[PDB]
């Protein structure tokens, strides 16, 4: 019989993991500061990893990988990709990005584009190689990244979207891709001229509150998007997009495995990730960012949060919806 | 040659001292009666082993060591043990009643009754030295004597020996073999008072040694004797450069020069490999690459922590046995490509390597198998601060209720010393984060 | 590290004599003081409770006290009564008549100096005195009233020694007189201030164990004291035998008492046996740990699930796997998380002794500092107030010079003790 | 990797490998504190003995 502790009440995903484990009857919840737990659902910042794995007779597990922030922060991700030979500066699926501090001689690329005659970027979107001026005015480490000027636009609507994939990595560093993704749509037709208003340029659910016109909650699931690619483009989601998505996810997590793996550690880690992808006009997939504390989609909470219990928790403490990315 | 005086305080310090000096005698060919036939200069000498042993006219080689405990049970076993002839009776100092797991009792009430006597007996050994370089102090964090008296002694040694180096071998408390619920209190109190007086301290977490004995020596329930024989191998590996011919870590000052670039961050992490059971009937001798790679596995460390999430300030590799530099360098090259080894920006990324050709010595009838090559890594990494975080949190849990505090106030201590000690620990954790993050 | 043992009054001398009988057998000491033992673990720490007289004879460091000569004579006539030093018998002729005031203020003051002379004689032989262990009841007059007067005077002359008591709490299920809640409340007032550790031996729990668990319809004092002697052997095992902990009375107090006044322990024992009973099947380690923590095995009539453990010390006796003991001990903490305080790390300590007690191959003894002990003091406080609100039976005490204000203060202090235990139950 | 300061002897050898370059109180105050704590013990004991005398 096992026990756990909740230290991120604001977590939507692990609020459901709390209830699912309690409803099992074989899991008891303690006060958040009781250290004789089996599983910690830790806070988002300054999680005390150093205090884990020192309770005699207790196998301890935590829902976060110490060091995964190097992948889930905008500046460190650009660093991680350029410094790592497994990814490299020649990495073909990450947009050309530079870390500008309030390596700012990056203009040799921007000023080579004007010599080569498109050069709009993002931090936030403009073409005159200056916003820079908005990065200094904000006073925080920012990333300047090439804007994907020719995205894939859904019809009807000429709309832009991004793809969110949920990835679960267990204590054995098995990489599990949730079979259900989601497209976060834009409801505004893509305007290549006026980047000032960013509601046709930013697919964030919040930035869209025309919302809700084409599909519910501005969220299109994989079955419809697959049917669209078949009817409109004579291809499938697996071939045209998901093969690249699985390659990118595996490439990223394999790169940092030596730094974060808990294989021979006194405590064990798993973590749920949210990868954000963009698809250009050629059906080429680009990685936008990695989310370390991802929220799920309303319809998928029940299935994903269950699958977290089966593969990430009950596999350690004994009482598929995932694609295992083999390495 | 410059002499070093070893001081063993409290039960843990004494019993680990027994194991170390037993191992030293086997390593140098010194018999339990103090005779060393290989020593051809009778009655004196300036050889490397004379750093730890003086000589009588009768050819007896006597440890430059003082044993101190506030009760007599443990040191009496030294007085009647296998090496009873090794030590002069004035080197073994006992009181009548211990500190009862209470830092305040060991530091204030009882230690004040015996501190002058101990310093007098220490001064007797220092007078036998032609160039005393400093002291090696063995003690527990959790015991009332190991914590309270040690910190009192270290203060006085700074007064009497202002220019002498002081190194520590400190047993960090673990519940698996704990003796007191107030061990976090004693640990924080003694670390605060001793911090300015110690140049370098090698912490040994009993939890790490306990688990290594279980996993690698297949000992279901390790005893103090099991723990101390393993500890003494690591201590001997660390002090070998003072006792044998060599160019690396040849004096106490070099330990601080090589391992401690900043004074308060003077707690190097020790990692030792290989630990192999004597009972294991079939064993495949581990190569230089294998034992060197094992130095970066937390399971082989003296303190459980993750150096991948800290930064290095210095790294020392101490090999014993069949090891040549070419294989060390090849092993380091491979390991560097595959592991997370980050040095601070104001330190070069480099390893200082020492090799002694003698393989490790093992006590007959012990649990450690004979191996052809072994290594002890001394790295100064910020990751060891995880041990401070663990200790300070346990301190915080009890002190928020002032649980057990009355036992310390009753001995003349003030509540202000708890929070003053805790603020110093808070500053120490901050120092480690600034350097390491 | 010698301990000086004192037994006062009828109950104190009765359980005291049984204690010396039990541990003399465990250490291989016969009624004449001669050692006849196989193992030398029997003699390594024999000096803790025994003086070695010339001739290789061991004499208990025990002082036997009563205002009544009769129970003293019954001890001398007992199986081991001849082993005690004759100079250590200190008795009066009056008898306290279940009157705390007589034991504490009048009849007892006449005799207390003679006891202190014997205590002083024993202390001056001690290489290094640990402190004192007293056995007595709280419901009578001598063990309660004179016992606590003795404790106060011993603290005056030995302020830096440990004072440990085995204090038998009164219960109407065994009751000898109506005034016992008075005597107990006045005594607890003394114990809170002047002892470092008190084992609460509750006659209510002893009766309930004999009746409900051991199927004894008519439990006698011999039945109750059988549980007491098993308990006293267990909680002194780590003082009498060599262990990795090297326990003594001071280390026990330092580790069990986080706050000076909260020093009243709940003992527990497993397996529970009646006298002469058959124990053919040895308990397994899972059974020992489960039974020892069961409310049915507590020697204080308190529900452990009505409070939280501040600290716990447990000693397992016999040949068994220390690894398995640790697993079971760590297991019972995990399954009963809510009944141990979270803010004292490593507050449950386990020790092992190879030598089992007589008649068993495996036993387990439990020392708990639980906030549920407030139920015991509440029960006595309620019985006290039922009489005191009408000043009933007070004339027995005012006749000896006591004022009602003294009763009010003792009641108020015990109610404060209850509130203090309650504070850490919610923490 | 640069191997420097190789020193050899019969007992072994030592060297340094570089993978990449960089980028107290007096005796009197001790007795002060040992005695101030002792007086706090004597005061607390004297208060107990005064309480026992009442
Ligand atoms: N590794 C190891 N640890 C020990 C040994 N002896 C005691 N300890 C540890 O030290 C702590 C207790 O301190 P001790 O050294 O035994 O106490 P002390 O220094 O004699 O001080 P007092 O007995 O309180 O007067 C506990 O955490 C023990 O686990 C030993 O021989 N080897
Ligand atoms: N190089 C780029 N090119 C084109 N569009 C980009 C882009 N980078 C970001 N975007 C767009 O901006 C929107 C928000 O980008 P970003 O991922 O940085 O914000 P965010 O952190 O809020 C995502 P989440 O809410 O999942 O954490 C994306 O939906 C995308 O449409
Ligand atoms: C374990 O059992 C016993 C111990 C002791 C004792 O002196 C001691 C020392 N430390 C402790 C101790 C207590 C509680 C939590 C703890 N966390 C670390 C140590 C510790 N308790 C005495 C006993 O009987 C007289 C006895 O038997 C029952
Ligand atoms: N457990 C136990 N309790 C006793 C024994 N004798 C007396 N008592 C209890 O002690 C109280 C009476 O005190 P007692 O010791 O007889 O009077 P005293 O001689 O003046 O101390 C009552 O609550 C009795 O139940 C005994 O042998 N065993
Ligand atoms: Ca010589
Ligand atoms: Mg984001
Ligand atoms: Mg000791
Ligand atoms: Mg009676």
């Amino acid at each position: 019989m096992y026990t756990f502790v909740v230290r991120d009440e604001n977590s939507s995903v692990y609020a459901e993991v709390s209830r699912l484990l309690l409803a099992t009857g074989q899991w008891k919840r303690l006060r958040k500061d009781n250290p004789r737990f089996n599983l910690m659902l830790g806070e988002r910042n300054r999680l005390p990893f150093g205090r884990l794995g020192h309770e005699p007779g207790l196998v301890q597990l935590v829902n976060y990988y110490r060091g995964a922030d190097k992948l889930c922060r905008k500046a460190s991700l650009v660093k991680l990709i350029k410094t790592s030979p497994e990814l490299s500066e020649s990495c073909t699926w990450f947009p050309e990005s530079y870390v500008i501090y309030p390596r700012e001689v990056f203009l040799a690329a921007y000023n080579r584009r004007r010599e080569g005659r498109g050069n709009v970027w993002i931090a936030l979107i403009s073409s005159e190689a200056s916003e820079l001026d908005f990065i200094d005015e904000q006073g925080q480490v920012h990333v300047i990244q090439k804007y994907l000027e020719k995205p894939l636009l859904l019809e009807p609507g000429h709309r832009k979207f991004d793809i969110r994939s949920w990835v679960l990595v267990d204590h054995l560093y098995n990489i599990y891709l949730y079979r259900e993704g989601v497209l976060r749509t834009s409801s505004e037709p893509y305007n290549s001229a006026n980047f000032q208003d960013k509601t046709c340029h930013l697919t964030n659910h919040c930035i869209q509150k025309n919302y809700g016109r084409y599909e519910e909650g501005n969220e299109m699931f994989f079955e419809e998007f697959n049917q669209y690619l078949m009817d409109a483009l004579n291809t499938t989601l697996e071939n045209s997009i998901l093969l690249q998505i699985k390659h990118i996810i595996r490439s990223c997590l394999m790169c940092i495995e030596p730094a974060i793996s808990t294989k021979h550690l006194h405590y064990q880690s798993f973590q749920l990730f949210g990868f954000d992808f963009m698809v250009d006009e050629e059906l080429k997939v680009w990685l936008i960012e990695v989310n370390g504390a991802p929220a799920c989609a309303q319809k998928l909470y029940a299935e994903l949060c269950q699958g977290i219990v089966d593969v990430a928790i009950s596999s350690v403490f004994p009482l598929s919806i995932f694609i295992k990315l083999h390495h | 040659m410059r002499e070093c005086i070893s001081i063993h305080v409290g039960q843990a310090g004494v019993q680990i001292g027994n194991a170390c000096w037993e191992l030293y005698c086997l390593e140098h060919g010194i018999q339990p009666d103090g005779q060393m036939p290989s020593d051809k200069t009778i009655g004196g000498g300036d050889d490397s082993f004379n750093t730890f042993f003086s000589e009588t006219g009768a050819g007896k080689h006597v440890p430059r060591a003082v044993f101190v405990d506030l009760e007599p049970t443990v040191i009496d076993e030294v007085r009647t043990g296998t090496y009873r002839q090794l030590f002069h009776p004035e080197q073994l100092i006992t009181g009548k009643e211990d500190a009862a797991n209470n830092y305040a009792r060991g530091h204030y009430t009882i230690g004040k009754e015996i501190i002058d006597l101990v310093l007098d007996r220490i001064r007797k050994l220092a007078d036998q030295c032609t160039g005393l370089q400093g002291f090696l102090v063995f003690h527990s964090f959790g015991g009332g004597t190991g914590s309270g008296f040690t910190s009192l002694l270290m203060e006085r040694l700074s007064v009497d020996y202002g220019k002498k180096s002081k190194l520590e071998f400190s047993i960090y408390p673990a519940p698996q073999v704990s003796t007191a619920v107030v061990e976090p209190y004693n640990s924080i109190l003694t670390t605060h008072t001793t911090l300015e007086h110690s140049d370098c301290a090698f912490m040994v977490d009993n939890e790490a040694i306990y688990d290594i004995c279980r996993r690698n020596l297949d000992i279901e329930r390790p005893t103090y004797t099991n723990l101390n024989r393993l500890i003494s191998q690591i201590v001997s590996s660390i002090t070998a450069s003072l006792r044998f011919d060599g160019a690396l870590n040849v004096d106490l000052t070099e330990f601080q020069t090589n391992l401690v670039p900043y004074p308060r961050i003077h707690f190097p992490l020790a990692t030792y490999a290989p630990v192999i059971s004597a009972e294991k009937a079939y064993h495949e001798q581990l190569s230089v690459a294998e034992i060197t790679n094992a130095c970066f596995e937390p399971a082989n460390q003296m303190v459980k922590c993750d150096p991948r999430h800290g930064k290095y300030m210095a790294c020392c590799l101490l090999y014993r046995g069949d090891v040549v530099p070419k294989d060390v360098n090849a092993a380091i090259a491979t390991i560097k490509t595959k592991r997370s080894i980050q040095f601070v920006d104001w330190c070069p990324t480099g390893f200082k390597v020492g090799i002694n050709y003698q393989p490790p010595t093992v006590v007959p009838g012990g649990d450690l198998a004979k191996v052809q090559r072994a290594v002890c890594m001394l790295s100064n990494t910020t990751a060891i601060a995880e041990a401070w975080a663990r200790l300070d949190h346990k301190f915080d849990l009890m002190y928020a209720k002032r649980a057990f505090v009355h036992w310390y106030v009753g001995e003349g201590m003030e509540e202000g010393e708890f929070s003053e000690a805790r603020e110093d620990m808070a500053a120490l954790e901050k120092d480690y984060e600034e350097v390491g993050v | 590290r010698e301990i000086v043992h004192i037994q006062a009054g009828q109950c104190g001398n009765q359980i005291g004599a049984k204690f010396w009988e039990v541990i003399s057998d465990e250490h291989g000491i016969d009624p004449t003081g001669s050692y006849h033992g196989d193992s030398d673990l029997q003699l390594e720490r024999i000096n803790v409770y025994y003086n070695e007289a010339t001739g290789n004879k061991y004499v208990p460091r025990a002082i036997l006290v009563d205002l009544e000569p009769g129970t003293m004579d019954s001890v001398r006539s007992g199986p081991f009564g001849q082993i005690f030093r004759p100079d250590n018998f200190v008795f009066g002729q009056s008898g306290a008549g279940n009157n705390w005031a007589k034991g504490h203020y009048t009849e007892g003051a006449e005799l207390v100096d003679s006891v202190l002379d014997v205590v002083r004689k024993e202390s001056e032989s001690c290489d290094c005195l640990q402190g004192f262990q007293l056995t007595h009841s709280l419901g009578g007059g001598t063990g309660s009233g004179m016992g606590t007067l003795l404790i106060s005077k011993i603290r005056e002359e030995y302020p830096d020694r440990i004072m440990n008591t085995f204090s038998v709490m009164p219960s109407p299920k065994v009751s000898d007189t109506v005034v016992e809640p008075y005597n107990a409340t006045l005594s607890v007032h003394q114990l809170v201030e002047n002892t470092d550790e008190t084992y609460c031996i509750d006659n209510e729990a002893l009766y309930d164990i004999c009746f409900r668990t051991l199927k004894l319809t008519t439990p006698t004092y011999g039945d109750l004291n059988h549980l007491v002697s098993a308990t006293m052997s267990g909680v002194t095992t780590c003082l009498r035998f060599p262990g990795q902990l090297n326990a003594d009375l001071r280390k026990l107090a330092v580790n069990m008492v986080p706050f000076p006044r909260l020093h009243f322990f709940m003992p527990g024992f497993a397996p529970l046996t009646s006298r002469g009973s058959q124990q053919y099947r040895a308990l397994t380690v899972p059974e020992l740990t489960q039974q020892m923590f069961d409310s049915k095995n507590m020697m204080a009539a308190c529900d452990p699930r009505h409070g939280r453990y501040l600290t716990v010390a447990a000693i397992f006796r016999g040949r068994m796997s220390m690894k398995e003991v640790d697993e079971q001990m760590l297991n019972v903490q995990n399954k009963n998380s809510s009944y141990f305080v979270e803010w004292i790390p490593n507050n449950v300590k386990t020790a092992v002794c190879d030598i089992p007690p007589r008649g068993l191959k495996m036993s387990a003894t439990f020392i708990g500092n639980s906030t549920a002990i407030q139920e015991l003091f509440k029960r006595i406080s309620e019985q006290f107030t039922a009489m005191f609100r009408r000043k009933a039976f007070l004339h027995w005490y005012t006749g000896e010079g006591m004022d009602e204000m003294e009763f009010t203060e003792a009641e108020s202090n015990m109610n404060d003790l209850v509130s203090e235990y309650q504070q850490y139950q919610d923490a | 990797m640069e191997v420097i300061e190789l020193n050899k002897c019969t007992s072994g050898q030592s060297f340094e490998v570089i993978l990449k370059p960089p980028s107290d109180p007096s005796l009197e105050e001790i007795q002060k504190k040992l005695e101030a704590a002792e007086e706090r013990r004597k005061y607390q004991e004297a208060e107990l003995l005064k309480h026992l005398a009442e």
